[PDB]
RNA sequence: AGCAGAGUGGCGCAGCGGAAGCGUGCUGGGCCCUCAACCCAGAGGUCGAUGGAUCGAAACCAUCCUCUGCUACCA
RNA sequence: GCGGCGCGCCUGCUACACCGGACCGCAGGCGUCCCACGGCGGGCUCAGCGAGGACGGAGACCUCCCGCGGAGCAGAAGGGC
RNA sequence: CGGAACGGCGUCGGCCGGUCCCGACA
RNA sequence: GCCUGCCCCUCGCCCGCCCCCCAAACUCCGAAGGGCCGCGCCGCCCCGCCGCUGGCCUGGGCGGGGCGGGCGAAUGCGGGCG
RNA sequence: AGUUCGGCCAUCCUACGGCGGAAACUCCUUAACUCGUUCCGAAUUAGGAAGAGAAGCGCCGUCAGGCCCCGCCAGUACUGCGAUCGGAGACGUCGUGGGAACACGGGGUGCCGAACU
C-alpha cells in the first residue's frame, strides 16, 4: 500500500493520421493545438505506399504528448464520446490503453468548415512513481516487474477513476 | 606460346646459401623518424658539460 | 546422359554446394528420404539393420532413388509399407559439374548431384518390427547393387534408430527413464526447471 | 498468440556485456579516454581531472589522477560539509557549488604547500580573495618557476548547460587558484558581445533562491513554509542570503583543511548463502512433494 | 593474390574476438611505454588510425621512438636472404607490451639472489645454469598393486 | 551439344503481383414480309507442370517437360 | 583467329592457420558520387518482436515494452561500429 | 599372372549361433 | 449438428522439443604444424647536462664517478664487409 | 555497511521470486529564476525536502538459462616425420612424435584500489 505504488496517467498522446493531402494536417494541427494548448509536432512518412498516397519524407500525420491535469481532463471528454465504455481488449500487455474516436466535433470542438471532422486515437500511458529509472541519462535501469503496471491493474485504477464499463 | 607463370622452388635454397644476413648494427640506432624534438633536445643535452665536444 | 559415374566416384574435388556461387543446380532425384510407417513409436519397430558404405565416394542421387525404391518395394510386398521406416541417411549436396564438348574456360556448368559418403556411414537404415524382421537383410542387399563399390548389411544393437541399446533400452523402460518423442527417445534428463 | 523468444540461449551466449561502469551507467568511458589520454612522450607524469558530481541532496567535488589500476584522489571537498563553513542549508544549490569548488581548490593547494614553506602553491596563488563573477585564470595572468595546478572538468553524465551547477564549482576551483580550462560561455552572464560580471555574481551569491523565498512569502505563505521549511527552521533569511556565503567564502579560505568526522559501520541484517547440501536438502524435498502430490 | 590492397587476406585476422569488440580497455593507453621496452604488435580492426600492416601482426619489436599518440616499432622483416630492420609507427591500441625478456629478467635477480647468499650464509653457490631436463634417475618403485594388462579383444 | 522464345477457352492470341480478356467456334435472344447481314447475351481456362516467392504469382523466380527458330575452327 | 580482358587496381575465396604463392580458376567490383553524404560538439537509439490505439487491412501513423545490432554508415565484398 | 563390380560345394584357416547319447510319424 | 453459428473437426500456418544429413567463398571451438622475439650484464649510492617535460623538488633521455659482484641452456663452429 | 572516481571487463550477465535500509544512494517534490523539448519539466535544467522502500539499489533464492572451471570424451578425430608397409584403386596401417572438438558429468557464480561518511 506504499504511496509510491500509486498509478496515475503519465501521459496521452493524440495522434491524426490523415494522409497525404498536407491541407487536412495543418486544420489538424490547428484542431489538436485548441485541445491541448500546445504546438503539435508532425510525424514525415518512413516509406511511400501508393494505397496510401504518401511519398517518403511527406508530412503525414499530427501527434501532441499532454501531462498533468490536462492529460485527463481531455480523456474524460473522450471517454464520454463513447460513454464510458471500453473494449477490455484495449489494455496493452504494459498496462497502457487507448480509445480512438471518429470526428473532432464530440469533444467539444464548435464545428467550422475550414477544418473538417479529423478523428484522432487518444492513448493513455499509465505509469507509476519510479519509472524514471528506465529514462533517465545517467544509472538507467530497468523498472522491476513487481513495480510495473499488470494489464489487470491498469483496468482497476481506470474503473476507479472514470467509472468504465468493458 | 605459354611458359611458367611463377616458381618458388630454389629460392629458399638461394637465399640461405649465405643469406639470412642481420640488419647492420647502426641501423638499430639510427635517428632516422625518431622525434624531432627529442633530437634537438639530445643535441642540447649533448652539447654541454664532458660529454660536449663543442670547443 | 547423366555420364558414365565413375567419372565421379571419388570425391576428388572440394565440396561444392548449391550456394548464392553455384546457381542452376540440377534439382536431386530423391527427395523422399523418409519411407515406410515413418510415424511409427520408439517402442515398436525394436531392431535396426543399417546398410554401411566402404569406400570414400560419391553416390550420385539417380543412384540414391534407384536404390529406396527397389529397396521400399521388396520390404513392403514381403511384409507392409506399416512394418518398417526406411531412412536414407546420406542426402545429395555436393554438385558435380561438366565442361561440354577445350581447356581454356573449363569451369564445368552443373550437371547434377551427388552425395560424398566415408568408410562405415550408414546410408540405408531400416527400423522393422519382427515381421519384416528376416526380409529386411535380402532387401537392403538388392539396394547394395545399385550403389557403386562394396558395402554391408549388419544388425544393429542399438533399438531402432535410437542410440540406446536394446539392453539399454529395455533397463530404462523398465524403470521409467525414458521419454517417448515419437519415432526417436531420449533419456529423462534430470535437469532444468524443477517445475 | 505463440511468440519466439527474443532471450534465446543464443542471445545469451553470443552476448557481450559492456563494462561495469558502463552497464552501470555511472561512466561515459569515449569522454573519459579524452580527459586520461596524455602524450607519451609526457611518460607518467600525473594528469589530473576535475570531477564534480551532483547526487540528489549533495555537491561531491574531488580532483583524480589515473592510475594503471585504479584513481588516485588527490584532494575531495562536499556540499555535505558547508554547515561547518556557516551554510546551513541550500547544499545542492549553485552557491554551494561555488563554495565546494573553493574548498575544493583550498583544500589542495594547502594540502600541496604543506611543508614546502618557501615559495608554494597557496602563498604563490592566493585566488580572488572577493567572489566577484568575474574571468579569472590563475595561469596566463602568471605563471614562472612554480606553475598553477592544471586539472580538466569531468562533468560525467551531466548536460553542459548555462548556470550549471558543474560550472560554478570550478569557477569556484579557478577562483581558489587552480587552472581549470574554461571560456564563461556556459555561464550566467554571458553575452555574444561580453561577460556580465553581476550576472554571475548574483547566483553565485544566492539573489534568484532569496528572490524566490521573498516572493513566496510576499504572496503564497503556506506555499512558502512547504517549499522551503529547512531555509525558515535555520532562520536563513532572504535578504541575509548574500552574507552568509560571502562569510562562508572567507571561512573556506581561512581554514580548508579536512576535520576527519566520525560515524559507526552498521551492516544491516544481510541473509546467509546456503551450502550445497542445503540447496540439495531443499530439491530432493521439493521433488518428494511433487511425488505425494 | 589477384588483388593486394592494404588489407587483403586480413578477414580473421583484423575481425574482433567474440565477446572482445568495442572499444579499448583504457588500460591500452594507460600503460606507460619506455624507449627500447619489446613490444608485441597484435593489431586492434576497430581502431583505423596507425594501423600496422597483417605482416606486422605477430611481430616483436623494440620501441625506436615515443610520440605523441603513437609508438616507432623496429621489427625486423626477412625479405629474401637479408633481414632488414623495417621502422613502424603504431598507434596505441594495435601495440601491447612483451613478456619475451621476462624470463630473462626474472632470471638474472634470481641469479644474483643465490649468489647474495652464497657471499653470505651458504657460501658455496648453486649452479646457475638452466639443465635441458637431464637423464632421470635411479629410485625403487613398490610393484606391489601392478594391474595385470592384456590387449582387449576387437569389438565393432 | 549449348542459344532465344513461348506454352492461357475447342481454335487462336492478349494479359503480366489484386480479372482471366477479345475474335472465332457456340447456342440462344433480338431483326425483318422472310432471308442475309448485323446487334446483343450465355458459357468455355490444372494459364505446360512442380517447388520457392509472397497477405496474395497466369504473371516473378529456380527445376523440369514439350515444341519452335540459331549452331560448328582454313591449316 | 573470333570472342573475352587478372593489359592499372580492389573484396571474399583458391591458398594447404606467419609471410609468399599459379591459371582465358571461383563469386563479384573500380574509372565515379557527396560543400554535404565533410569537420566538430551535444543529444539520441537502430532493425524489429510482442501487446495495444478513428478510418487502417500485408502494408504508412502513434504508444509503451523488451531489444549485442538481427539496422544504418553512396556503390563490390569482407571486416568495423 | 594390368584390372573392377560381381560370382566359386577349389582348398586350407577363422568368427558367431542352432541340432546335438532328450543318439540329430515312428 | 443448422436460417445460420467459427455452436466445430481435420490436416497445413505459427511456436516449442526433437531428429537425418551438410558448406572452398559459414564459425562458438580448434590441432598437428609453423612464424616473430628473448636466453648477460646486473643491482646500489652519488654527480652533471638539456629551448625537452610539468603543480612541483616532475620526469625522460644523455653521460660520469664510486660500491659490491659475475660470465649464468645444449650442440657444433672464427666472424663481418666491400 | 554505503557513496564518488576507477582497474580487468559476465564466476560480474539475464529472467523470475524473496528480503533490507540508521546513514548513504535513489525514487521523490516544485518551476520565481537558469536552462530545456521535432510537441511534451518525459528527459533535461534550476529550486527544494512533503513523503518512500514500491522500484533502481544491496543481499538471498531457483534439479533456472548463460558464463567460469575441472573431469570425461579420447590417445579418439586429425596430423608432423620415416616405411621396396598393405590395397587394383579409394583409402588404410606400422614405427616415430604431437594431439583436439561437440556433447556429457560434476562444481562454482565478481574481485581489486584511492578518497569520504
Amino acid at each position: 500500500e506504499n504511496p509510491m505504488r500509486r498509478i496515475r496517467i503519465e501521459k496521452l498522446v493524440l495522434n491524426i493520421c490523415i494522409g497525404g493531402e498536407g491541407d487536412a494536417l495543418t486544420k489538424a494541427a490547428k484542431v489538436l493545438q485548441q485541445l491541448t494548448d500546445q504546438e503539435p509536432t508532425f510525424s514525415k512518412s518512413r516509406l511511400t505506399i501508393r494505397g496510401f498516397g504518401i511519398r517518403r519524407g511527406q508530412k503525414i500525420s499530427t501527434h501532441v504528448t499532454v501531462r498533468g491535469e490536462k492529460a485527463r481532463e481531455i480523456i474524460e471528454r473522450g471517454l464520454r464520446v463513447k460513454n464510458f465504455e471500453l473494449p477490455y481488449s484495449c489494455f496493452s500487455t504494459t498496462g497502457n490503453f487507448g480509445f480512438g474516436i471518429t470526428e473532432h466535433i464530440d469533444l467539444g470542438i464548435k464545428y467550422d468548415p475550414s477544418m473538417g471532422i479529423y478523428g484522432m486515437d487518444f492513448y493513455v500511458v499509465l505509469s507509476r512513481p519510479g519509472f524514471r529509472v528506465n529514462k533517465r541519462r545517467a544509472q538507467q535501469q530497468h523498472v522491476g516487474a513487481s513495480h510495473k503496471i499488470t494489464p489487470d491493474e491498469a483496468r482497476a485504477w481506470v474503473e476507479r477513476e472514470f467509472e468504465v464499463v468493458y | 606460346a605459354k611458359l611458367k607463370n611463377h616458381t618458388s622452388k630454389n629460392q629458399n635454397r638461394k637465399d640461405h646459401r649465405n643469406g639470412i644476413k642481420k640488419p647492420k648494427k647502426s641501423a638499430y640506432t639510427s635517428h632516422k623518424g625518431m622525434c624531432p624534438k627529442y633530437l634537438r633536445n639530445l643535441r642540447r643535452s649533448r652539447a654541454n658539460d664532458p660529454r660536449q665536444s663543442l670547443r | 546422359g547423366r555420364r558414365p559415374a565413375r567419372c565421379y566416384r571419388y570425391q576428388k574435388n572440394k565440396p561444392y554446394p548449391k550456394s548464392r556461387f553455384c546457381r542452376g543446380v540440377p534439382d536431386p532425384k530423391i527427395r523422399y528420404f523418409d519411407l515406410g510407417n515413418r510415424r511409427a513409436k520408439v517402442n515398436d519397430f525394436p531392431y535396426c539393420f543399417h546398410l554401411l558404405s566402404g569406400e570414400k565416394e560419391q553416390v550420385s542421387s539417380e543412384a540414391l532413388e534407384a536404390c529406396r525404391i527397389a529397396c521400399n518395394k521388396y520390404i513392403a510386398k514381403k511384409a507392409g509399407k506399416d512394418s518398417f521406416h526406411l531412412r536414407i541417411r546420406v542426402h545429395p549436396f555436393h554438385v558435380i559439374r561438366i565442361n561440354k564438348m577445350g581447356m581454356r574456360g573449363a569451369w564445368g556448368k552443373p550437371q547434377g548431384t551427388v552425395a560424398r559418403v566415408s568408410i562405415g556411414q550408414p546410408l540405408l537404415s531400416v527400423r522393422c518390427r519382427a515381421s519384416a524382421k528376416d526380409y529386411v537383410k535380402d532387401a537392403l542387399r538388392r539396394a547394395k547393387f545399385k550403389i557403386p563399390g562394396r558395402q554391408a548389411i549388419v544388425e544393429s544393437r542399438n533399438w531402432g534408430f535410437t542410440e540406446f541399446t536394446k539392453e539399454e533400452y529395455e533397463d530404462l523402460r523398465e524403470r521409467g527413464e525414458l521419454q517417448y518423442d515419437g519415432n526417436n527417445a531420449h533419456r529423462i534428463s534430470r535437469k532444468g526447471p524443477l517445475n | 498468440g505463440w511468440v519466439k523468444v527474443q532471450k534465446t540461449r543464443s542471445y545469451f551466449k553470443r552476448f557481450q556485456v559492456q563494462f561495469r561502469r558502463r552497464r552501470e551507467g555511472k561512466t561515459d568511458y569515449q569522454a573519459r579516454k579524452a580527459l586520461i589520454i596524455q602524450d607519451k612522450n609526457k611518460y607518467a607524469t600525473p594528469r589530473y581531472r576535475f570531477v564534480v558530481r551532483r547526487t540528489n541532496k549533495d555537491i561531491i567535488c574531488q580532483v583524480t589522477a589515473a592510475e594503471l589500476t585504479k584513481d588516485r584522489v588527490v584532494c575531495a571537498a562536499y556540499s555535505h560539509e558547508l554547515p561547518r563553513y556557516g551554510i546551513p542549508v541550500g547544499l545542492t544549490n549553485y552557491a554551494a557549488a561555488y563554495a565546494t569548488g573553493l574548498l575544493c581548490g583550498r583544500r589542495l593547494l594547502e594540502k600541496l604547500s604543506v611543508g614546502i614553506k618557501e615559495n608554494a602553491l597557496a602563498q604563490l596563488y592566493p585566488g580572488l580573495d572577493k567572489a566577484t563573477g568575474e574571468e579569472y585564470h590563475p595561469d596566463e595572468n602568471e605563471n614562472e618557476e612554480v606553475h598553477a595546478f592544471k586539472a580538466f572538468l569531468d562533468i560525467g553524465l551531466a548536460r553542459a548547460s548555462t548556470g550549471a551547477r558543474v560550472f560554478a564549482a570550478m569557477k569556484g576551483a579557478v577562483d581558489a587558484g587552480l587552472n581549470i580550462p574554461h571560456s564563461m560561455k556556459r555561464f550566467p552572464g554571458y553575452s555574444k558581445d561580453g561577460f556580465d560580471s553581476s550576472a554571475l555574481r548574483d547566483r553565485i551569491m544566492g539573489k534568484h533562491v532569496g528572490d524566490y523565498m521573498a516572493e513566496l512569502k510576499a504572496e503564497d505563505e503556506e506555499t512558502y513554509r512547504k517549499r522551503f521549511s529547512k531555509y525558515i527552521a535555520a532562520k536563513v533569511e532572504p535578504l541575509r542570503l548574500e552574507a552568509m556565503y560571502t562569510k562562508a567564502h572567507a571561512a573556506i579560505r581561512a581554514n580548508p583543511q579536512a576535520v576527519k568526522a566520525k560515524f559507526e559501520i552498521k551492516k544491516p541484517v544481510r541473509q546467509a548463502r546456503l551450502t550445497l547440501k542445503e540447496r540439495k536438502e531443499r530439491i530432493d524435498a521439493k521433488k518428494l512433494e511433487a511425488l505425494k502430490q | 593474390t589477384h588483388s593486394q590492397g592494404y588489407r587483403c587476406k586480413t578477414r580473421y585476422c583484423f575481425a574482433r574476438k567474440f565477446r572482445r569488440h568495442g572499444m579499448a580497455n583504457l588500460t591500452t593507453y594507460n600503460r606507460v611505454y619506455k624507449l627500447g621496452q619489446y613490444v608485441n604488435i597484435k593489431v586492434n580492426g576497430a581502431y583505423h588510425k596507425g594501423m600496422p600492416h597483417r605482416y606486422y601482426n605477430g611481430r616483436t619489436g623494440t620501441i625506436f621512438n615515443i610520440g605523441p599518440r603513437a609508438l616507432g616499432v623496429q621489427i625486423q622483416k626477412r625479405v629474401r636472404g637479408r633481414i632488414m630492420l623495417k621502422r613502424i609507427n603504431v598507434r596505441l591500441e594495435h601495440v601491447h607490451p612483451s613478456d619475451c625478456r621476462k624470463n630473462h629478467l626474472e632470471r638474472v635477480a634470481a641469479n644474483d639472489a643465490a649468489r647474495r647468499l652464497a657471499k653470505e650464509t651458504g657460501q658455496p653457490v648453486p649452479c646457475l645454469k638452466r639443465q635441458n631436463a637431464l637423464p632421470r634417475a635411479a629410485h625403487v618403485v613398490s610393484i606391489a598393486s601392478a594391474i595385470d594388462i592384456t590387449p582387449l579383444k576387437y569389438d565393432g
